[PDB]
């Protein structure tokens, strides 16, 4: 019949085709009620300190500061050197360096060999 | 003006306009309007400026440098003579760069002037360009950003050694 | 500032293809309750539209007449 | 475009390729064949600054057309006779080229016929 | 003041850069290089006055 | 570069076959035209490509002005499924759009005929890639298809815009500029093709089924 | 020769003039789009003249008018090469831009 | 381009498109006429009415506001809010 | 599943949203109006056939099958209104929506060109700062403990006062400034 | 801002997980941190990894352009999943179908262009003939060297 | 004056725009007909195409063997 | 060179005896006078350099750096007078004295003909910079940044001192002209290998090189605005100048010994550029852009061709100007919104149009738009590296994408889109900030007209 749609990393499943949307259990209702309560609390705080006529400045957001501190200043204390991190660091740190060193060394060795034997065309080459 | 021997140009050959129709071309009318409205006031202003310049005259001169002994007659680690030799070598280097520039300008002028017959009518300019480029490459190439008279002398000595050895192989 | 609308009773679906589709739905046992909303689309200056061939040869009559008088003038002026 | 199908779907022993031509001497089958002669000397056509592609065997009407185009300004639509002569000459040259192609094809056909006849006879 | 656009925006730039081209650009060598004029069989040269000879007779196709 | 140009013009034309945004259709049209320019560069016809540039600029710009006129008259509605019956309501835009579509398709003795058809005249009788020639002919047919798709959906049929009608095109600036580009798209191809000097040998000796290939492809 | 180069560089300088005119502005400009459209139409005429001259004669020119930078052997100058391509593409672009700017001064009136 | 709107104009528009509905008697409805209460309509008919509103005024009403408009005056108020009428 | 008024979406709401998007997509596929009317009446009949269904799990299964049908039958590019999200001119004029507090930073020389407007602005700011404490004191006494359970806001209860948190929804910029 | 609001180490005991979920303003059963592989993520939550185009375009956000709310725990790659950048919104057809169709079309066109290059299309004509030894002097040949005289005969 | 916006009916048209549109369409068709009458060769062909099968073996110089 | 040192050292009585309200006016006026005086160093000859005495000299490489430094000091004085407006008068005078001492040390570092004098003041530049960073930096991490910067520099540069004393004991002199005429080739040995490493690693750290750059995204962020100007516009170029000076003596070992380091930049300028695509911080984005540009300078110096040297000079001057302007714009945004994160303040073109124009022009000059001298330097390095090897152009071309891919990105999220609703303290642009932007930018566009004065000593 119809081809079933499967999710991907760059193409998620649609909301309407998700079975978990149609689950009408009371635990899901409690979860959505708690989520709505949290959202209403945060929205009420934001628009209480946002509609203030006295305030002039920036309504600072703890989530933004939390995100910046996690992205920049919290990476090192939560790092432990194991096999995965060491293999990823060695694979992506000194891999391309060795690869490009070998490529450029090979090309320049071939070019110098051709130049010193009078084979490469260097007729009008006077700007280097 | 400039000198025509350094910058050669063939005498031009302009055909006469022999029209075959009765419609007047706008080019002649626009040209007559150009020497009417543009060339006359420009030439009058230039004449006034030239009179003002002829009222007050003064001269300037091209600086001449005498020949100092080069690096081949300089004692090693004797900075007093090597400094003068290196200054002379750098002045010569700049002069040769401008000579090659002049020959390149000659080649481009020949190509543009000849147009669609450039690959036949510009053989002499191309040969001169090839000769001066070969001599510049044999004189100044592969020295580096820290070029000096000693590196040029070493390169020339290596080239003459290679030429003498290659002559000795085929003798 | 002031806008005046036409009569709402003047839109009828008769003659338009909306009558045809309403009759087809009735033959299938259904009805179209929104035909009078777009009965204006097929009635008035928006009815009797040309086809591709009519739109391609727009102004062909005057152009052909101009070509005829031009070729006659070029015939006469040579001799 | 049947020659392409003849060479590609049939066999290429008879169909001449356009890469190198001719594969036969011009004195083969042509007693006293005379060469094409230019009307334009190389000096006058060099001073006319013709394109090297346009420096072909029929540059005389090209020079005439260019002189018409230069001399009839601004009346830019009344040099049709000279360009008609020029592309008529180019059409004649194209006719000569396809005649040479047909000559090569028929000579290759004769080669195939002769070689099969000599293979069957001996 | 009716057509001063044809004066300030046209004629004054023509004057200024014609002065610039005539007295500061063409005085230097190879600044302005022009393709040499086309030469046909049958016209006359202004510079020395030779009439170029006409071309060979056409073995006419038509 | 001949292969790249043929691939580009076929891909963009096939994309433009089923598009519904008018500006997207004209974008794919001009990219297909650029692919044709790449093709005629690839067969050693550069002056024909330059003539095609000078020819194509006129009616491509004019088509975009007509599209902008329809957009402004319908309150920034660019979808082609919400417009129709604009043949009589906007007559000057209709006339200019019809002439522009005919010039883009390659109607004889319009501006495009003086360049685009000549490109095909060199595309058949030359040492070219066979697949590139076949897909550029298919691309030419696709240009015809999407041009009359634009004409049918934008102009002919019955209206689909909202009930409040604010159709107007009576401004001196828009009428004057559309008139200037209409005169250009009518005569500039003829003027330029008869004014430029011959920089190559024109190929005119060819069979009848190669001479009328482009016109037959456009008609089908 | 003198009419040619002068008119071409007049076309270029005339095009670059309104940029300086708007950059040196203090007041609210009395319909600056009309000024730009008039400037581009006049530049179209001024570039139509040497195109006609090239059609008549077949003149191609190169003006290396301002020496910029001598990188030893290499010399870079402000050089304008006007041949078949440049001289036949400038006025078509100017005509198209004239039409486009008139359509813009109608179309973008509420901006 | 873009002629101004007014409250009585948009009210005339919504009423004018409302009497062109075959499920609604034009001699009964008013500007406070409920659909499933005073006119006996259906929820799907309300959805069709909202789509007619969108196709009439050229802008789409979101669903979370389409499920709330129940009288012609409510549609008038929503269009007035979304289009900033009577400045 | 993300609403400011309700925590979730009911079955009837899902069916109505499905009918809306299916009719819009069908209008996209069926550009001509009479053909669209034919197939819209067909879709209305198909939705009315299973209207009086009382088994909830059967209605849910029909809803899921109709969702699969719709996802198989989408237009790859459906029609979007120009101002709706994804449209051609969506959020086009957001560069022109300057907030009103920038008017507080105006120089007195350019403030003198609009005397009556700035007098009205001053009286509006006076009204806002007069009603703000009343609004917040209404907000504390209305909501239950533990924070509000829904994002909905109360109106102006008493007389002579304004609804709470009204300034940024009244003084919002126009659609076409 | 106070020191107990910043992210900390990876939570293991359930009470630290509860305090972390309280810190990030989310439910305890909805808070799933990144796996403890020592990549520096810490206790920052693992969000459902969807772009900002997937959010509701009609619900009024605190940041309407970003489609985000004040105080909401934002994604670890929010600077990656903004509406100006890579989108994860569902497609009408499948991802593998798109990849297979595009790769097949590109491969077929490349193979056909190779086939056409191997088998060209020409005209049944001889080679073009130029006079004066194929324009030997005009092709840049030196006049001092005498070339082999070639000639073309009429047909 | 300006054109007032009509409602569910055909909008007002000036005589000038329809006159100019018909004039330019007639000009296009006149140009096409005139150029096909005069040239008539860029569409149909310029020169006859001699098929190679009718050329004799004498003019091709084919030796009989 | 005494005509510039003495007024710079007399600026301290000028700033210490002035009134409490006219320190800024007097200091800015007299530093602008010194910047005008600085133009007398353009007396350069095609063969010989300009030698003043036994202690000081200035060829055509040091001259643009000197002019840039003495032009940059008034710009710092105008920038750093808003976050120090509430400061105590004595601390204000101490800050101005630190800036004056830093300029004096820099302009006599660029002119020292003897190498150990160059080293002494090259390290005397550490103290005022570090004091400024660790005193007038804002947040907690200024102390760690100062420690990282100081220790990277000193731990890289003590073997440079050892090698220079070894050169003085071996060759017999450290004068640059004598070394120009007494230079001997360095043969192949391990001693010469570590000689090359000791001479190079100090400038490798101060360039910075990729892998030794960890002190840049701290010290460029925690420092104040004037500290950011000196950190991005002189000191990196000071390391480049020292590299150009000291690569003379290390031939021909460099022809292989530069083989790893080039790769460490050729890949490195990719990776750091990619970091700018995923940076949540504006100042960090500018710092990593500086890392990428200076890595390109490192490659240009290491391949040692003339075109690369002129490209390196033009690139250093242009990058100093552009990085200083970008730091000024970021500092203005930080002053207005009181946070450094890039995503907080959006849509500022609707509120601040002229500062948006300055942002656009600075971003255009950042991505090497022709005919700016950024493009001239980048182009010349590209030509030289293409002469070095072919596949290097790939490593150039990809960079030519990614640079724009962050620069316009930096243009969008800070200036385009819908503005942040709750931020309502966006004051109109002052005349001081606009004057600072114009004084940063107009010399760059004017240098695009006559670039031959910044094309190095071998132009
Ligand atoms: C053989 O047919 C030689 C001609 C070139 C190859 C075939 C080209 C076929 C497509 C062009 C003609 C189309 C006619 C409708």
């Amino acid at each position: 019949s119809f081809p079933k749609y499967e999710p991907s990393r760059l193409a998620s499943l649609p909301t309407t085709l998700d079975p978990a949307e149609y689950d009408i259990s009371s635990e899901t209702r409690k979860a959505q009620a708690e989520r709505l309560a949290i959202r209403s609390r945060l929205k009420r705080e934001y628009q209480l300190q946002y509609n203030d006529p006295s305030r002039r400045g920036v309504v600072e957001d703890p989530a933004l500061i939390r995100w910046t501190c996690a992205r920049s200043a919290n990476v090192y204390p939560n790092f432990r050197p194991n096999t995965k991190t060491s293999l990823l660091g060695a694979l992506f740190g000194i891999g391309p360096l060795i690869f490009w060193y070998y490529v450029f060394k090979t090309d320049r060795d071939r070019k110098e060999k051709l130049i010193q034997e009078g084979k490469l065309d260097r007729t009008f080459n006077i700007s280097y | 003006s400039w000198d025509k021997d350094v910058y050669p140009e063939p005498p031009r050959r302009t055909p006469a306009p022999s029209p075959q129709t009765s419609l007047p071309n706008p080019i002649t009318y626009l040209t007559k309007a150009f020497d009417l409205l543009v060339d006359r006031p420009v030439t009058l202003v230039r004449e006034f400026i030239e009179r003002q310049h002829a009222k007050n005259k003064y001269y300037y001169y091209h600086r001449e440098f005498r020949r100092v002994p080069d690096i081949t007659e300089c004692h090693e680690k004797d900075v007093l003579c090597m400094f003068e030799a290196e200054m002379q070598w750098k002045r010569d280097y700049k002069v040769d760069q401008e000579i090659v520039n002049i020959i390149q300008e000659r080649l481009k002028a020949c190509q543009q002037r000849e147009g669609e017959s450039h690959r036949q009518n510009c053989a002499k300019e191309l040969q001169q360009f090839t000769q001066v480029v070969k001599a510049y490459q044999d004189r100044y190439h592969d020295l580096g950003a820290h070029y000096s008279a000693r590196k040029c002398l070493a390169k020339q000595k290596q080239r003459m050694l290679a030429e003498r050895k290659a002559t000795k192989e085929a003798a | 500032s002031k806008m005046e609308l036409p009569d709402y009773k003047q839109w009828k679906i008769e003659g338009t293809p909306l009558e045809t589709v309403q009759e087809k739905l009735a033959a299938r046992g259904l009805r179209d309750p929104w035909g009078r909303n777009e009965a204006w689309r097929y009635m008035g200056g928006f009815a009797n539209n040309v086809s591709f061939v009519g739109a391609l040869l727009k102004g062909f009559k005057w152009g052909f007449a101009a070509f005829v008088v031009a070729v006659g003038a070029e015939y006469y002026l040579e001799s | 475009g049947a020659h392409l199908a003849r060479r590609y779907l049939g066999d290429a022993s008879v169909e001449p390729e356009p890469l190198r031509m001719p594969t036969f001497p011009p004195d083969y089958g042509f007693p006293e064949r005379k060469e094409r002669e230019m009307v334009a000397t190389q000096q006058e056509m060099n001073d006319a600054q013709l394109v090297l592609q346009q420096r072909d065997y029929c540059a005389h009407y090209l020079i005439r057309f260019l002189k018409c185009k230069r001399d009839s300004f601004p009346n830019f639509l009344a040099c049709k006779h000279e360009q008609h002569d020029w592309d008529y000459c180019e059409h004649l040259d194209y006719v000569k080229r396809m005649k040479e192609f047909e000559r090569e094809r028929r000579l290759l056909q004769r080669k195939k016929r002769r070689e099969q006849r000599e293979a069957d006879m001996a | 003041r009716h057509s001063i656009f044809a004066f300030t925006h046209v004629l004054i730039p023509v004057w200024i850069i014609h002065y610039y081209l005539k007295y500061h650009v063409t005085t230097k060598p190879y600044t302005i290089v022009e393709k040499k004029p086309r030469i046909f069989p049958g016209d006359t040269i202004l510079e020395t006055g030779e009439v170029i000879p006409p071309m060979k007779e056409f073995p006419d196709q038509h | 570069m001949l292969c790249l140009g043929a691939m580009t013009t076929l891909f963009t034309a096939m994309c433009a076959l089923t598009q519904n945004d008018i500006k997207k259709i004209i974008a794919f049209s001009t990219s297909s035209q650029l692919g044709l320019m790449m093709v005629t560069i690839g067969i050693n016809q550069p002056h024909l490509a330059f003539l095609h540039i000078c020819t194509h600029a006129f009616f491509k710009a004019m088509l975009f002005m007509c599209s902008g006129s329809i957009i402004h008259s319908l309150n920034d509605e660019q979808d082609i499924r919400k417009m129709g019956g604009l043949f009589k309501a906007m007559p000057f835009t209709t006339t200019a759009l019809i002439i522009g579509s005919l010039a883009l398709t390659g109607m004889p003795f319009l501006t495009g005929f003086y360049s685009k058809d000549l490109i095909i005249e060199s595309a058949n009788t030359s040492y070219t890639n066979a697949w590139a020639l076949l897909m550029t002919l298919v691309a030419t047919s696709f240009t015809a298809i999407y041009s009359t798709r634009i004409i049918f959906f934008a102009l002919l049929g019955q209206p689909r815009f909202p009930t409040l009608i604010n159709i107007n095109e009576n401004n001196p600036f828009l009428i004057n500029s559309i008139k200037r580009l209409l005169i250009g798209s009518l005569f500039a191809g003829f003027i330029i093709s008869n004014n430029i000097p011959p920089m190559t040998i024109p190929q005119m000796t060819m069979p009848h089924y190669l001479k009328m290939t482009a016109l037959t492809v456009t008609i089908l | 020769m003198n009419l040619f180069s002068s008119l071409t560089l007049v076309t270029l300088i005339l095009l670059t003039m309104p940029i300086a005119a708007i950059n040196f502005n203090t007041h609210k400009f009395t319909n600056y789009p009309l000024y730009v459209k008039t400037t581009i139409s006049c530049a179209f005429i001024t570039s139509m003249i040497p195109t006609m001259m090239f059609i008549h004669t077949g003149q191609e020119m190169i003006i290396s008018n301002w020496h910029w930078l001598t990188i030893q052997t290499l010399k870079l100058s402000l050089s304008f090469k006007m041949d078949f391509f440049s001289m036949m593409f400038v006025p078509v672009a100017l005509f198209v831009t004239w039409s486009i700017m008139e359509f813009s001064m109608w179309y973008m009136h509420s901006d | 381009d873009a002629p101004p709107l007014t409250l009585e104009g948009i009210k005339d528009r919504v009423l004018y498109v409302l009497k062109l509905y075959d499920k609604i008697d034009p001699e009964k409805l008013s500007v406070n006429s409920h659909f499933m209460k005073d006119l006996g309509l259906d929820s799907l008919d309300q959805v069709e009415i909202i789509m007619a509103m969108e196709d009439e005024f050229g802008f789409e009403i979101p669903d979370i506001d389409a499920e709330k408009l129940m009288c012609p005056q409510e549609i008038v108020d929503y269009i007035a809010d979304k289009k900033d009428v009577y400045e | 599943a993300f609403l400011p008024s309700a925590a979730y979406l009911t079955h009837q709401q899902k069916v109505l949203q499905l009918y809306k998007r299916a009719l819009r997509h069908l209008e996209s596929r069926c550009v001509h109006r009479d053909k669209y009317r034919y197939f819209a009446c067909l879709l209305r009949a198909r939705f009315d056939e299973h209207k009086n269904e009382k088994d909830m799990v059967k209605a849910t299964q029909l809803l899921r099958e109709a969702e699969k049908e719709f996802w198989h039958g989408q237009h790859p590019q459906p029609y979007i209104f120009p101002e709706s999200p994804g449209g051609t001119s969506y959020e086009r004029y957001e560069c022109y929506k300057v907030p009103e507090w920038c008017l507080d930073d105006w120089h007195p020389s350019e403030k003198a060109m609009y005397p009556d407007y700035f007098a009205k602005r001053e009286q509006w700011k006076k009204l806002r700062r007069e009603s703000w404490e009343r609004e917040v004191k209404q907000l504390q006494e209305e909501t239950p403990v533990g924070g509000p359970r829904t994002e909905a806001l109360p109106p102006a209860r008493k007389q002579g006062d304004l609804p709470p948190l009204w300034w940024h929804i009244v003084t919002r910029p126009r659609e076409r400034p | 801002i106070t020191k107990d609001m910043l992210p900390g180490p990876y939570p293991k005991t359930p009470e630290e997980r509860a305090a972390a979920a309280k810190k990030y303003n989310m439910r305890v059963e909805d808070y799933e941190p990144y796996p403890d592989d020592g990549m520096g993520y810490g206790d920052y939550p693992k969000l459902p990894d969807r772009s900002q185009q997937e959010r509701d375009p009609w619900y009024d956000w605190d940041h309407p352009d970003l489609r985000l709310n004040w105080g909401e725990p934002m994604h670890w790659d929010l600077d990656m999943y903004i509406r100006n950048r890579v989108d994860t919104s569902p497609t009408p057809v499948n991802w593998n179908l798109m990849c297979k169709h595009l790769f097949g079309f590109v491969a077929f066109m490349l193979f056909m262009f190779w086939v056409g290059e191997t088998y060209p299309t020409y005209q049944p004509v001889g080679p073009k003939q130029y006079p004066y030894n194929n324009l030997y002097l005009e092709r840049g040949g030196d006049p001092n060297k005498e070339p082999e005289p070639v000639v073309h005969y009429e047909i | 004056a300006h054109i007032e916006p009509r409602y569910r009916q055909f909008p007002q048209l000036t005589r000038s725009q329809v006159i100019q549109a018909e004039f330019f369409s007639a000009t296009m068709w006149f140009w096409i007909l005139w150029r096909f009458w005069h040239d008539s060769d860029a569409v149909l062909g310029h020169f006859p195409y001699p098929d190679p099968s009718q050329w004799t073996d004498e003019e091709l110089g084919i030796p009989p063997d | 060179m005494l005509k510039y040192i003495i007024p710079t050292m007399m600026l301290m009585p000028l700033t210490w005896l002035s009134k409490n309200s006219m320190i800024w006016i007097n200091t800015t006026l007299h530093s602008l006078l010194i910047s005008l005086t600085s133009l007398l160093l353009l007396n350069q000859f095609g063969d010989n350099s300009l030698n003043f005495s036994l202690t000081f000299f200035s060829d055509s490489l040091s001259t643009p750096l000197l002019i840039l430094t003495m032009w940059l000091l008034p710009l710092m004085l105008m920038a750093s007078q808003h976050h120090l407006s509430k400061e105590n008068l004595a601390r204000k005078k101490l800050f101005i004295s630190m800036l004056i001492l830093l300029q004096l040390f820099l302009i006599m570092t660029f002119t020292a003909t003897e190498l150990i004098f160059f080293y002494i003041m090259f390290e005397a530049t550490l103290v005022p910079t570090l004091i400024i960073i660790t005193r007038w930096g804002n947040q907690t991490e200024r102390l760690n940044a100062g420690l990282y910067f100081l220790f990277y520099t000193l731990a890289g540069s003590l073997p440079l001192l050892v090698a220079l004393i070894y050169i003085q004991n071996t060759m017999g002199s450290l004068n640059f002209l004598i070394l120009q005429y007494w230079v001997q080739p360095m043969p192949n040995s391990w001693s010469n290998t570590f000689m090359w490493l000791a001479c190079m690693m100090a400038f490798m750290v101060k360039m910075p090189l990729y892998g030794l750059h960890l002190w840049l995204p701290k010290a460029h962020v925690e420092a104040p605005i004037a500290g950011s100007m000196v950190l991005a516009a002189i000191l990196l170029k000071l390391g480049g100048y020292g590299m150009m000076r000291i690569t003379l003596l290390l031939n021909p070992i460099t022809d292989f010994m530069a083989y790893p380091f080039i790769m460490l930049s050729l890949w490195g300028m990719i990776m750091t550029s990619s970091i700018c695509l995923r940076q949540t911080d504006l100042k960090s984005l500018i710092a990593y852009s500086s890392v990428s540009h200076m890595a390109l300078v490192i490659v240009a110096i290491l391949i040692q061709t003339p075109w690369s040297y002129m490209g390196a000079t033009a690139l250093m001057i242009a990058h100093g100007l552009t990085s200083s302007m970008l730091f000024c714009l970021a500092n203005s945004n930080y002053e207005r919104v009181h946070s450094r994160t890039m995503i907080l303040a959006r849509g500022l073109q609707t509120l601040l149009p002229l500062m948006a124009a300055w942002w656009l022009l600075a971003s255009l000059t950042n991505l090497a738009l022709p005919p700016s001298i950024n493009l001239i330097g980048e182009l010349f390095v590209v030509m030289s590296t293409f002469s070095w090897s072919n596949i290097t152009i790939i490593l150039m071309g990809l960079n030519m994408v990614i640079t724009a891919l962050y620069s316009l990105y930096m243009l969008i999220t800070t200036q385009r889109g819908k503005h942040t609703h709750h931020i309502n303290n966006i004051l109109p642009s002052f005349t001081r900030e606009n004057a600072l932007m114009s004084l940063h930018m107009l010399p760059l566009l004017l240098l695009s007209l006559n670039p031959k004065i910044i094309l190095g000593p071998l132009y």
